[PDB]
């Protein structure tokens, strides 16, 4: 698919610094739909590929000025506050396990080295997967229905839509003959408009002359129509024609999966007259939450260090959960 | 357990020590070889 | 403040270890039923129950 | 005492992106009794020893799958929230000063690049020395006693239990001839079983075939008896053998020692009926206290940016104590 | 200026690790009057200056013990809790943008490599500007007036004061002839003083010789008088001289100027009997102003998410004003 397509230049309000730039890997849209913290970011340059068509994991594609160039993977970055640890890229997309944040950076290295990064502000702290708040993923532990973006490269359900690009603006095209404006096409589809009569329209696939007219007064950019670019709300529709579209399948979609989780300790229980006394010893941030009946009256409490419970046990019962435990049912005698 | 008195030692050179921390052992996970643990966090540590 | 000593655990393979009570601080002593416990080069013992 | 001792594998609950592995960098135990913040950390490689038991500072030694082999010191990273800064390496022990976190990662680099690291929950907010939060430590300041692990290599007061290793598993030690099971020691200690009759203990330091027999039936894993390693929870008891153990001296024990604090500035005092006001102006975190006879009423609270204090002074007499300066006394006039 | 001139040594309380030592990258003031959150920070090197005093901006003199010495530019670092965005460089001063932070640390690196840092106590949380926390700089906003420190190079509002050097110390001046004590001036000023009778003060342009006295008794310090330096309270004054002053321009002075700021999206509306009722959806931290007639009663809390607010209309009226947007007024009906 990626013959049609190719890595394009695009707005970013932060290149560094806080200074806007035509972004080389400019963001496009970031997801967060998975439940497990995994972002799928949509950039504009194009992973796994090289210039010529050809899939390579160790390197990269961007759109360098005028034309596309190769750069390594090895210096493709993603960062939060801190930085992120990329699980998988292919095209235009980024999957990534990123710590809370309140932006979102993603950046490379060229050839000739010159970084290039762009920052869009974006509030990440992923919510907790089950009833305890943990940091890294164990092998065992209870089975709990989880969403994440598979690392699976095949891209068969999900996609984006595309059309023929926009324009790339190069004074360079033209030039003074002798007085007069000369635009030079040189094997590509150029749009001009000149602040001059007669002609100043096109979309034109061979070279145009504008008598009597300034270069101060002209604009040149390149086009296309070989190539395909992803529908950028960043990037302008192409003028000369309506509202054509094409459509791509895209790596990485969002399905249903299993996230693997832990548990806690049993407290030191303590019984009285219709009720219960429990002594948590927590080791982490640890969701306690109880229910009683007609009215069940749920309430729910992280508990971060030592504190001791006194709960209500109602005739009906009390059903009680600590963190990733079975929840304990507790009844009073007769 | 958990509170002041969990681990008692008679003198500070002494070799036999009292405990009652609430020290439960866990069933180990598929496939691993470590011991789990459940554990009422120190009393002397809460105390301060 | 208290220290927790945990020794290797015994991994008897193809047999039914045994908990002795020992005179130690919160001594605690339990033998888990139906363990395959698996190393860098393969599984640890020669039975699979 | 490295000639008895080796670098080993032992389990690791997050090795990357939430999944557990047979980490050559496996954490076994964080200690924070240091009231300085430092954090004595056990790892199962060793620092500062190279595979032929020579002390070399700039190397380390893991244990790369069946023997142990050396890896680069600079590689050697602590990491919570934000990378550690390390004190001090040898052996299983790091020393390292870590900021505010929830998690424990400690890695390290091989031969063939491949970074290996190893992720453990721990919550890391050391308590403040004295009164007042600071970021750097001062050559001037108030001695206050506190406790750290030594900088020095000498191993003299603490200890850690040793013995005869366990089996690293290893499934290419046994073969097929041609319809049997062939165990192939390669100049090695291998503890095998087999679910066939005849033989199928030990435990041998030559050749074993077992006839008539599946591949499938058996399992194989290194052997010893010439090495000494940890007593670790995460790696198996020698079967063979009873409760046999060994005892070796380690670096960085805890000590007590003192502890620079800073201080501030004597805030502008006026005065009133039976009363005392201070324009306190701190220039970071400071701690203001105050207390009354009979009844103390103590009251405390962390003074951040400029705040106006209005203390009552009774007749039995008010002290006042503004970060680490010496204690104010105010007594109401007659 | 800087033939005048030159970078010195200073005291830095950390120089890394918490230790106090005589740094070539020592901190002597930190301004954070540019509610832009710029800071211009006052080193004890000098930036963009060649040791032969011409300017080259890829170069750096910094003190080398006894004379000064070149470095690199890009070596240069600012950092705080994470590393700075330096704006601008020239002489003692540096321009940065700074995250939130608690230090301040400016270091750099030599010839023979070794990195020098100095690390200050700094309280570094810049206030907003405007009603709204973002995190990149935008091409277009409301303009809202602030305060920088200008990029420019040019010296003409803003000074320091300087004067001639104070004291460095150097051994190599002192040797033994043949069992007492001979100073070799060189033709420099050198500040001497004995633990012997006799002559054992000065401050000479000359040679001088302190019989039976041994070179362990005597120290030597380069005081100068060709040079001009920073009037820094790091240094110790020139006790020959009396209270002769310098005074040299300064780069980067600050300026009133514009800062571009953002803003969201109108609230649905619902009205009742003398209130309103707004359904607040913000994308980032949002803030919301409101206020009264005599009694205007001033009002504002930061909107995070998703919040409904209900206001009291009196009949002299309400304004209310939700970030960026113009204020909306509302009025009862009669």
């Amino acid at each position: 698919v990626y013959k049609a397509t190719r890595p394009y230049l695009a707005h970013c309000p932060d290149c560094g610094e806080g200074h806007s730039c035509h972004s080389p890997v400019a963001l496009e849209r970031i997801r967060n739909e998975a439940t497990d913290g995994t972002l799928k970011i949509q950039v504009s340059l194009q992973i796994g590929i090289k210039t010529d068509d050809s899939h390579d994991w160790t390197k990269l594609r961007y759109m360098d000025n005028h034309m596309p160039a190769d750069a390594e993977r090895a210096g493709l970055f993603v960062r939060t506050s801190a930085p992120c640890t990329i699980t998988g890229t292919m095209g235009h997309f980024i999957l990534a396990r990123c710590p809370k944040g309140e932006t979102l950076t993603v950046g490379f290295t060229d050839s000739r080295k010159i970084s290039h990064s762009c920052t869009h502000p974006f509030h990440h702290d992923p919510p907790v997967i089950g009833r305890e708040k943990f940091h890294s993923r164990p092998q065992h532990g209870k089975e709990l229905p989880c969403s994440t973006y598979v690392q699976s490269t095949a891209a068969t359900t999900e996609e984006i839509e595309v059309h023929m690009p926009p324009d790339t603006p190069d004074r360079t095209l033209m030039s003074q003959q002798s007085g007069n404006v000369k635009i030079t096409v040189n094997g590509q589809t150029v749009r001009y408009k000149c602040n001059c009569g007669g002609s100043n329209e096109g979309l034109t696939t061979t070279d145009k002359v504008i008598n009597n007219c300034k270069v101060d007064q002209c604009h040149a950019a390149v086009t296309n129509h070989k190539k395909w670019q992803y529908n950028s709300p960043l990037v302008p529709r192409n003028a000369e024609l309506g509202d054509r579209k094409g459509k791509i399948h895209i790596p990485f979609p969002l399905a249903n999966v299993t996230c693997r989780v832990p548990k806690a300790r049993n407290p030191t229980v303590t019984y009285g007259k219709n009720q219960v006394i429990m002594l948590l010893y927590p080791d982490h941030p640890t969701l306690l939450s109880y229910r009683n009946g007609e009215e069940p009256n749920y309430q729910e409490e992280w508990v971060m260090h030592k504190k001791e419970v006194v709960l209500t046990v109602p005739t009906e019962g009390l059903e009680v959960t600590w963190g990733n435990n079975e929840p304990y049912k507790y009844w009073p005698q007769l | 357990p958990g509170q002041f008195g969990d681990i008692q030692s008679r003198t500070p050179e002494s070799k036999d020590v009292y405990a009652n921390t609430q020290l439960v052992l866990q069933r180990p996970a598929a496939g691993t070889v470590h011991v789990p643990y459940s554990q009422a966090p120190s009393g002397f540590k809460y105390w301060l | 403040e208290y220290k927790t000593v945990i020794p290797s655990p015994y991994v008897k393979c193809c047999g039914t270890a045994e908990c002795k009570d020992k005179n130690l601080p919160d001594y605690s002593c339990k033998v888990f039923t139906g363990v395959y416990p698996f190393m860098w080069g393969g599984a640890y013992c020669f039975c699979d129950a």
